């Protein structure tokens, strides 16, 4: 299962 | 960062003449992950290959395995042949049975 | 033995040739079990070991959806770090990203990861820690701010120590017959003449699983690496795993020299000899 966070979030 | 491909060919079962089994060329260690593979039986390119989903390892470079099903024979001659930018020409790899 | 779940997504950009192919895998251990191909056919996260299809259509969806969306993060990626580097729209270049956990043999929490590069080269990555953040230069300064700002470390702590390990103890146990399995290696040695001089003794080890193996030489009981050559482990194709090591000897000296094999489903060490 893959990570449910903010991918927005996590743009460098 | 580039960095040129490792080489294996190989048979998933042991070769038996006459009896069907797989032709593996497996490439690794290479950056960026554009990559030509080709399998060849008597010089001429296998058109039925497959290959496996691009992966990479802790250093961050590629690896992929190509794979094609075969009957070996005494008198066939198998190898891998493939291109890379870090390479100046095609790298030609024959199928050993005992490597 | 231990275990892990290991996720691993790669970007590239082609200009002039339409926009960024995004490629997306997951393994546990050394079995991948999913797979996205922003070009294929079904435009879906796809199934690749047979346990995974006992997930129902809410997975699928949601694996589905994030997939998707960590696509279109590393299309915006590589725009912005094309900036940072103050280089020009005609090149191709390259975003990768992995992240994961660990096990002991108690299926209890070891370590977790989180790491992105950037044409090759580390750009920035989680400290073993999991609250703190290695930037490998000055461009990454940059991002290191903003992760820390939008409190990342945090969020990805709670994945990797809670949800990380608790899906791989479910597929470890939902696909307890081929994942917890333990295939011994197949071993035999060949002998091969070089000439009348010297000759090639070579240690096999097939059809093995897991991955992890050593093989060692010995001449009279005593460690041997001159002389030597190790291939990398590689696999089959069937899910098993294949290795040799070989050992160039004098003629007539043959009987000194013994293979040693080591791995999980060996209850003890093997030793070959020619
Ligand atoms: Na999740």
């Amino acid at each position: 299962r893959q990570a449910s966070i903010e991918l927005p979030s996590m743009a460098v | 960062i580039q960095r040129t491909p490792k080489i294996q060919v190989y048979s998933r079962h042991p070769a038996e003449n006459g009896k069907s089994n797989f032709l593996n060329c497996y490439v690794s260690g290479f950056h960026p992950s554009d990559i030509e593979v080709d399998l060849l039986k008597n010089g001429e390119r296998i058109e039925k290959v497959e290959h496996s989903d691009l992966s990479f390892s802790k250093d961050w470079s590629f690896y992929l395995l190509y794979y094609t099903e075969f009957t070996p024979t005494e008198k066939d001659e198998y190898a891998c042949r493939v291109n890379h930018v870090t390479l100046s020409q095609p790298k030609i790899v024959k199928w050993d049975r005992d490597m | 033995g231990s275990h892990s779940m290991r996720y691993f997504f790669t970007s590239v950009s082609r200009p002039g040739r339409g926009e960024p192919r995004f490629i997306a895998v997951g393994y546990v251990d050394d079995t991948q079990f999913v797979r996205f191909d922003s070009d294929a056919a079904s435009q879906r996260m796809e199934p690749r070991a047979p346990w995974i299809e006992q997930e129902g259509p809410e997975y699928w969806d949601g694996e589905t959806r994030k997939v998707k969306a960590h696509s279109q993060t590393h299309r915006v990626d590589l725009g912005t770090l094309r900036g940072y580097y103050n280089q020009s729209e005609a090149g191709s270049h390259t975003v990768q990203r992995m992240y994961g956990c660990d096990v002991g043999s108690d299926w209890r929490f070891l370590r977790g990861y989180h790491q992105y590069a950037y044409d090759g080269k580390d750009y920035i990555a989680l400290k073993e820690d999991l609250r703190s953040w290695t930037a490998a230069d000055m461009a990454a300064q940059t991002t290191k701010h903003k992760w820390e700002a939008a409190h990342v470390a945090e969020q990805l702590r709670a994945y990797l120590e809670g949800t990380c390990v608790e899906w791989l103890r479910r597929y470890l146990e939902n696909g307890k017959e081929t994942l917890q399995r333990t295939d011994a290696p197949k071993t035999h040695m060949t002998h091969h003449a070089v000439s009348d001089h010297e000759a090639t003794l070579r240690c096999w080890a097939l059809s093995f699983y897991p991955a992890e193996i050593t093989l060692t030489w010995q001449r009279d009981g005593e460690d041997q690496t001159q002389d030597t050559e190790l291939v990398e482990t590689r696999p089959a194709g069937d899910g098993t795993f294949q290795k040799w090591a070989a050992v160039v000897v004098p003629s007539g000296q043959e009987q000194r020299y013994t293979c040693h094999v080591q791995h999980e489903g060996l209850p003890k060490p093997l030793t070959l000899r020619w």
